[PDB]
């Protein structure tokens, strides 16, 4: 089965004050995407960019994760560093996603360009960042993961299957 | 011997990834504000949307977390100009005998607002 | 236990004032023919209006007369050509024992026609 | 201690003898599947029309067959692109302490599909 | 009262043969938009990377800019190298500020993908590259500036007040 | 002369296996576009880093091109690393190019986000990649090429003349 | 004893800080160049934009600068086709013994061309 | 040795008896506040009108109070969004030694926003 | 002290050509009429044009007889209907201490019936 | 004695640029496939393209690699409903004694699907 | 050495079925007038349809008869108004030394009148 | 071995005289160029006019000139923006061992152009 990392980057929610629905909605985004079968691999850290780029690295190298999705820690405030730890851990980066997420939210807040995501490959692993708001999480997906499956098809990973009633991917 | 239970939620889009997404956080939510614990204790519930929102049936997501067994409904909300727009809204009838006073209504997102 | 109360009203045009004031009528004379004591006797409300009434909503109304912790719900109804226009439609579900043939509907201005 | 129980069924035509006809069936089928014995057994019951029925209120076929003292209510369906045409939904609320898996829920003629 | 920088880059200009007109927009754009008190930190510097490096670090450390507004040095050129000094000094950078940029001005000009402008963080100070061509100022700064006060705002800066008639932040 | 570089990175097309019609359609393209005197600089290496790091600096330094065009190796899969061997030798980036041929391509292909080229500057030479697929040439070059005799007038490099039937450049 | 001014600029868009910016920017450039020392030597100041340039008052700009009270009036250029987009014109009636020959004229960014 | 006079008044109309009085009436406001004695004194007046008024000339209702040896121009003012509707504008060139901060400019009516 | 002097013409068309003449005809009669010996004697020339004349500048004219020392500004007459098509008016303003009523205004072809 | 060569090409879009290029890269792919030495083996080549590609002429990338003594003719193919989009074809008319079975056809990119 | 061979057939509708069925008939009765007897003599095959036929492609219907190693090519016909409506026509390279005075052209159905 | 010719003529206007007649013209010169002293020598000719003319066929032209056993076809030439309008292409192809650099391509009136 295919293993898809997910990664909720708060201090607030690993400190257990706040509830994660962020990383709860990406799990359910991609169950409503996915027809076949998977594994996701999910974990709540903190701000800390030693720990994130740990974080990543141990999903993508020993558990082996396919597709690594991030949310939070992409804005200007002075404890958002998840884009930090992606190109940090990554060997190649994809500015496509970035751009394109920016783009689609610039049609509704002025202020989409103060994310900074980004996504990167860190050998056979494609890892995504999104936005910690809730909201915006099914949008930035519904962007960018129609390409997705073509990805992970040229690293010679998983041939993931979507229902194409939710979303419909490209090859 | 019902109570009624009320929620409403926003979304940002009218596609079905976000609408059954934003009303099964709402009705995970709704139970365990009320600390119901089986489905059996539902007689029914009824959805409504504004008529911004077509992409998808509200009544799906239920249906995604086991509500088989739960008869469902759903209807289009008044059009009202300038009313909150893109708002899912939910109507549980719950077997209780809990209090009116004690029931409790769930409002998230943007719909804290209503 | 329930007991669904049905009421309708018309109004004479498509204003916030009017669309509140109608239902704030149908409601208070709704309650006032069945005997009911309190809101807390109400499992829920749910209203409907016309397709020609979008100012409003009636549910604002009920607000008005302080049915806060009473859960309220609004649609809109089927717009058969030829049909009544302009109705205010509501069906309370009431926790009671009342015999069905006892439970008293209320039809209000032109709505009599119905 | 209520139940639902949901009905849906299809018609080929925006008529009135198709609508009412397909919903005195469907209301028919759903009092014998569930062995209900007398009208005063309901609460109440809800209608939705998808949005390319408009000719007739389905509430008059249930008072075709002598449901007068049952309140009846009635409201638009949810439009969404590529569902299924011209259904006819109805959920009944019903006053019994039928367990919910013992409740029976009536699909007809191309609703069968839902 | 909340400081504001402007830096004009450009050696004719620091050598006092050509006049700063650039930089006199900025301010002039600045005192149309903000109703709230401000303070113009300006100076003009020639085209060396080194000197803009400290210039900005000076600025945004010693000074204690919330906002650092650059202009000049942003194109193909062989001296231009403000996105570079920009680079080097910031530890968190905005992708969002010059994609948005570029694609504003592509809608006139197709050597608006020439424009190499980019934006950062050093601490808690945001700066931004603007291009040195004067009449692109007011259109840049449009663009972007609706975004500035809610960035200043998510890292505990000051909170800068506007003219609506003359331009509208989102928050 | 205008010496103009051609770059082929490709393991198949080196190893003398698949034929190289990308390298040859820009060529065609190039031949279409100028009607002033130029000499094309061609080359065909496999999908080695250090191999495309030497060649691109044999071709901007020693032999002296102002404008050097690579096809291939832009992509997720394990071995395309032509952005990364471009971005190593290159003193300064220009994001407004792959920025631009995403955001035609999105138009067409939602995996247009898969693609990874930038394009830099090295010295006075302009390094721009371009994609494997030999029909998406064209429609990128005729993108961002009526921005690149300008960007070498900038560089005091030599004076592109165009076919205005065939491009219109923009000074 | 009167001497007109004439001063012209462009903008690369139709917005009010853009207009004003490049006003401003003309009005001090045409003070400096005839090296007027106070408001006070300006009879009044007459400006013309060109019809693709609706967002702003050129007034505005001179008032920024302190031309409170000094007189200004504005008006709308002839619409020639193919003339020169974007247009802001200034005439400044001038107090001043200065010979024809001897007063400078200001033309700004692409208005050189005019 | 010549200074401006500016001065402004709306209308509620646009009819030619409603511009040409409101222009007398501020024209003669302008005089009287100034203290000129003679047309004499007036090396020209121009006027602008909004686009919104287009019924009359108000170099017309000049000539209505006799002067018909002063130079009269006419020409629209820029049409800027959200503006003050309806404005005559008056730009007189006043042959005078007064100082510029003791000419005395006229705004009437709602032209008073001004 | 400063004398306006109001010129105005007619042509028969919206081209080039015809403004153009029009305007130098009308020019050199204004200055011939008043015995002005040199364009030093001008401070400024103001010109307007109807809304049916677009294809040139007036002020193109000016320059055709030299007028290049001498400062120029266009702009557009009001648009009143009913009123008199196709017509260019000039506002010299001329440093002169000739009496008011010995200034001589230029009106020319059709343009007489102003 | 006469062999006809079918080619086709396809191209992602309507630019001369990409239609030569396409041509181009096609007919030097039909010569080598086939042997073919020298132009003068050729009595003619027609093309044709859909009917969404108006850009270009593709018998102008046929004289781009020296084909100006052969002969080329063009013409719109026919645009059927569902074909595949944008395809360039060529015949080539070749004088030859290859049996017919021994010529070789030529289909790149997209149009291999034809 | 070689002759073409013109044919051209009619059809009532622009339907798939009956463009390939008229063009096989064409084909089929082209080759037997002549007497040939192997696709191998013909060089290559050329169709033309007018623009009111749109729904398929005629060089399909000469591969339902084996004509695979054949080469082929459809073009449109000239909308000549009032010509002849819904044609086929083909014109046939055979490589014959038949006199041109003795090869035979074939036109079928409403076509003759061709 | 067969030697495509290729011509090219424009006309002024599209009516059916103009497109004969220089047709005929060209067809003519053609052959006269070429020195072909029989019709026989014709495989087969092919037209090709610009979407500009549709009036009538080259073809006819042709049969005019007597070449009724020469098999003829046309066809519509691609429609590219800016190219040269109103021309009438031919291809004959021509029976002959003349060598390739031998043949004489006609060009006549504006399509000298080409
Ligand atoms: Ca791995
Ligand atoms: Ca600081
Ligand atoms: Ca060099």
């Amino acid at each position: 089965k295919a293993k898809i990392g997910i990664v909720t980057v708060s201090d607030r929610a690993s400190a257990g004050i706040t509830a994660d629905i962020s990383g709860k909605a990406i799990i359910l985004a991609l169950n409503l995407y996915l027809t076949s079968e998977w594994e996701p691999i999910y974990q709540v850290i903190p701000d800390e960019q030693d720990v994130i780029e740990t974080t990543l690295i141990k999903m993508a190298d020993e558990q082996d994760c396919c597709l690594i999705v991030t949310t939070g820690g992409t804005g200007p405030a002075k404890r958002d560093v998840t884009p930090e730890a992606t190109e940090a851990v990554c060997d190649r980066m994809m500015p496509g996603f970035g751009e394109l997420m920016r783009a689609e939210s610039l049609k509704e807040v002025p202020t989409a360009i103060l994310s900074r995501q980004t996504a990167g490959l860190r050998g056979d692993s494609l890892i995504v960042n999104l936005p910690g708001d809730p909201a915006s999480i099914s949008d930035c997906l519904l962007a960018v993961f129609p390409a997705i499956p073509y990805c992970i098809d040229l690293m010679e990973g998983p041939y993931l299957e979507c229902n194409e009633a939710m979303i419909k991917p490209f090859r | 011997m019902v109570r009624g239970i009320r929620g409403a939620i926003t979304v940002n889009s009218d596609t079905p990834t976000s609408i059954i997404i934003a009303t099964i956080l709402l009705l995970e939510k709704m139970l365990e504000a009320n600390g119901i614990q089986s489905y059996e204790e539902l007689a029914a519930v009824i959805f409504t949307v504004t008529e911004d929102l077509t992409s998808a049936f509200p009544a799906e997501a239920a249906r995604q977390i086991g509500m088989h067994r739960v008869p469902l409904l759903s209807a289009r909300e008044v059009p009202v100009p300038g009313s909150l727009p893109r708002v899912i809204r939910v109507l549980a009838l719950w077997n209780t005998d809990t209090p009116q006073d004690r029931v409790r209504h769930v409002y998230l997102s943007e719909a804290v607002r209503l």
